[PDB]
């Protein structure tokens, strides 16, 4: 490949559903993705939306040629469906682990495929809602995603934990575990 | 219970900067890439039977083909050398690097950006590279990075980090 | 400094 890759221009679209995603990427890493709903681009990094600009009308318009596209081929492939895949989960913290000092504990999930996940966290086994952030769908080169979610908390000898993955390509939810 | 998918994306892969650029974009289907631009070749090819209708259409219409092959320069390279260098070629993040013991010393290097660095084990002044174990380049998602380096030993230890957020590099003893 | 993106081509069907 390259020092670097750019990629300027990430349109991901799926039916049913009507769900699309918009995002930039430089070195793996996701500069932002545009909010299709709210027409908003939405920088990875707060100081990046101030060092420059994206005008989220590109990525509307990105959209929807690839709506209207996603249409013709699927007529040209005689509807040839996607095939799902089993995604695979790791779980790992951001920091070592010390007692009483917040963390984040960071589900990385691959080999996503079709981009339609849920990703969600238990604390000795209820659903934990609250400082959960996630990201968009990430590409690979083999044209599955990745998806990381992101837990804060306070490390406690006294704590489980599980990341649990939802997708089609799993009959029922997958349990991956951390301490 | 059918579902599709479809990507399209302009890839801008860079070398010595700006000095050599490659454009593709790439049409995938349900995970095949049908049709590609790529500016080692200078226009569209069918990479697959379902991109034949596209790619010599696309060929045949001038301004189609002056218009994919100028965005070498209207995205890759104006976003290279605009945004990016104030943004994500500017970034540096410093390592925070701290020694645990598992039997091992573990030295951890988190919270950095970019991805290239150099962490050494040191015992008693001397570089050890016997007996040392780092991770791969850890990608956390959020345009940090980490590594841990595992020293099989315990003296004095000494982790020795090299990054480009720093003018000299860190050094933390045990 | 603004980011500027690849626009795909849109096929007709
Ligand atoms: C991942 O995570 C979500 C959240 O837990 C899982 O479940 C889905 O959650 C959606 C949002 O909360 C649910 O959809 C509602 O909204 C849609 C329209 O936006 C609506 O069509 C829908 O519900 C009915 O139909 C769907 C099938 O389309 C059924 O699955 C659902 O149970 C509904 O059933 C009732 O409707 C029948 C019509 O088909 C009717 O005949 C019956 O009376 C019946 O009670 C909702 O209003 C979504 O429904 C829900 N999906 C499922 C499968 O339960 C999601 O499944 C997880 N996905 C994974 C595993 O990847």
């Amino acid at each position: 490949e390259a020092d670097h890759v750019g990629t300027y221009g990430i349109s991901v679209y799926q039916s049913p559903g009507d769900i699309g995603q918009y995002t930039f990427e430089f070195d793996g890493d996701e500069l932002f993705y545009v909010d299709l709903d709210k027409k908003e681009t939405v920088w990875m990094l707060p100081e990046f939306g101030q060092l420059a600009s994206f005008d989220p009308q590109g990525g509307l318009q990105n959209i929807a040629v690839v709506k209207h596209n996603l249409g013709c081929l699927t007529k040209r492939s005689n509807s040839t469906p996607a095939t799902n895949e089993a995604p695979q989960a790791t779980v790992f913290p951001k920091s070592p682990v010390l007692l009483g000092q917040p963390n984040t504990l960071i589900c990385f999930v691959d080999n996503i495929f079709p981009p339609v996940i849920n990703i969600t966290w238990l604390r000795n086994s209820k659903s934990v809602a609250d400082g959960v952030y996630e990201t968009s769908f990430f590409v690979n080169r083999d044209y599955s995603f990745h998806k990381l979610s992101y837990l804060t908390f306070i490390p406690s000898d006294d704590d489980i934990y599980d990341c649990k993955v939802e997708h089609w390509g799993l009959e029922e939810p997958v349990l991956k575990h951390w301490e | 219970e059918r579902h599709f998918v479809y990507q399209f994306m302009g890839e801008c892969y860079f070398t010595n900067g700006t000095q050599r650029i490659r454009y593709v974009t790439r049409y995938i289907y349900n995970r095949e890439e049908y049709v590609r631009y790529d500016s080692d070749v200078g226009e569209h090819r069918a990479v697959t039977e379902l991109g034949r209708p596209d790619a010599e259409y696309w060929n045949s219409q001038p301004e189609i083909l002056e218009r994919t092959r100028a965005e070498l320069d209207t995205v890759c390279r104006h976003n290279y050398e605009g945004p990016e260098t104030h943004t994500s070629l500017r970034r540096l993040e410093q390592p925070n690097v701290v020694i645990s013991l598992s039997n091992t010393l573990v030295c951890s290097v988190t919270d950095f950006y970019p991805a290239k660095i150099k962490v050494r084990w040191f015992r008693n002044g001397q570089e050890e590279t016997v007996g040392v174990s780092s991770t791969q380049l850890i990608r956390n998602g959020d345009w940090t990075f980490q590594v841990l380096v595992m020293l099989e030993m315990t003296e004095v230890y000494t982790c020795h980090v090299e990054h480009p957020s720093l003018k000299s590099p860190i050094t933390v003893e045990w | 400094g603004l980011y500027l993106e690849a626009v795909p081509l849109q096929v007709g069907c």
